[PDB]
């Protein structure tokens, strides 16, 4: 799930 | 001014793009190539990144981000973010897809692209590389070597490689005598040996010498300023000479002039035009030094900004240098193809060098010799 | 910017 | 180790 940036 | 051997340009003013000056620092505003500038913008936990596309009209793409550090690839639409020391994620911005995702064993202190293929990492103890485009999302970076003790107690500011990815240099700086000293770990993968030297800037490049045909020899270019005396020095030296080649490179040592009272200055970047055999050496305080690569001869000294420079990159298919100053200007220098030979011939009063440069570059100005 | 480069 | 003369 987790992303370091929200694209 | 039509005599100048260089062209000086402002690529963009970041401040005219609504970007805040509070993020103009080496960690927050990153600059891997003159294709993109990436600005990490902190506002509470509502943190973000502004990606400036220099090719596409300074278009800004802004995204929320939870990471502490972000860099763009030199050419492709690929962003790399790291967080909490050890969490790394790399994405194709266009498809939104994740290329790499892993957690490192030790926190990353410094990273940058070593090539179009390979991302370099420096931790507190280790130096690592990742072949990012292998198609294995979770494959972690490979150990290259441990850090040499000479880098203990430094701030890591660079990691460079040759094209063959078997020679490398890591650069760290520290305060000595109230001034900035630099230390470099050089590593040969084939020998699995490191050597510690003094210096602030490093780059591996290549040169075509008379009688070697179309085969380059490799040279390492490094610049230092002595933190006690203030004396600056550039060295150019061959690595891994291929034995069949009949021409080799004799080491060069040339002065880098710093005003004696330029207390806080030091070399902050070095870039090379392989095509023209021209070294661009930039200082923190904004001084530009050009050298000819074959001879190491100093061509030009001047200043392009009064505001300090904090980051730099290759410019224009790697034939020049670009930099970002504290006021948020992205500035660029490359030789003037039409003016460099007359300059050497007539201003430097140097026929032999003018012919060297004219010949290597296919440049005008030597045709009446 | 709290690095020597930034100082 | 001395890799090169620097």
């Amino acid at each position: 799930g987790y992303t370091l940036i929200d694209l | 001014m039509s005599d100048l051997p260089i062209e000086f340009t402002e690529l963009v003013d970041l401040m005219s793009l609504g970007i805040s000056p509070q993020f103009l620092d080496f960690r927050s505003t990153t600059f891997e190539s003159d294709h993109f500038v990436t600005v990490r913008e902190t506002k509470d936990g509502t943190n973000s990144v502004a990606i400036v596309d220099l090719a596409k009209g300074n278009e800004v793409t802004r995204k929320n981000m939870g990471g502490d550090s972000a860099i763009m690839h030199p050419s492709q639409m690929v962003i790399s973010v790291r967080a909490n020391g050890t969490i790394v994620q790399i994405f194709n911005l266009e498809t939104k897809s994740k290329l790499k995702s892993f957690t490192l064993d030790e926190p990353v202190i410094f990273w940058r692209w070593l090539s179009e293929t390979t991302l370099g990492f420096v931790t507190a103890r280790s130096i690592l590389t990742s072949n990012v485009f292998d198609g294995n999302v979770n494959a972690k970076p490979q150990l290259l070597t441990l850090r040499h003790a000479n880098l203990n107690n430094t701030q890591i500011i660079n990691f460079v490689a040759n094209k063959n990815l078997d020679w490398f240099a890591v650069v760290g700086i520290l305060q000595e005598n109230g001034r900035i000293a630099g230390r470099i770990q050089l590593f040969s993968k084939q020998r699995n040996i490191s050597q510690a030297i003094d210096g602030h800037v490093a780059i591996f490049t290549n040169i075509l010498l008379e009688g070697n045909g179309s085969t380059p020899v490799q040279v390492f270019v490094t610049g230092n300023r002595n933190a006690t005396t203030g004396a600056g020095e550039l060295r150019i030296i061959e690595i891994d000479h291929d034995a069949s080649l009949p021409s080799q490179y004799q080491k060069e040592t040339t002065d880098i002039f710093f005003p004696p009272d330029a207390t806080n200055d030091f070399p902050i970047a070095v870039q090379v035009s392989e095509k023209y055999g021209i070294i661009y050496l930039l200082t923190k305080y904004g001084f530009i030094h050009l050298y000819e690569l074959e001879t190491g001869t100093n061509l030009f000294v001047n200043r392009i900004t009064a505001e300090s420079v904090f980051t730099a990159a290759p410019y224009n298919h790697e034939n020049g240098i670009a930099c970002i100053n504290k006021k948020g200007q992205v500035l660029a220098v490359e030789i003037s193809t039409s003016q460099i030979v007359p300059y050497i011939l007539n201003k430097l009063s140097n026929v032999a060098l003018a012919l060297i440069v004219a010949t290597r570059g296919g440049l005008p100005g030597a045709d009446d010799l």
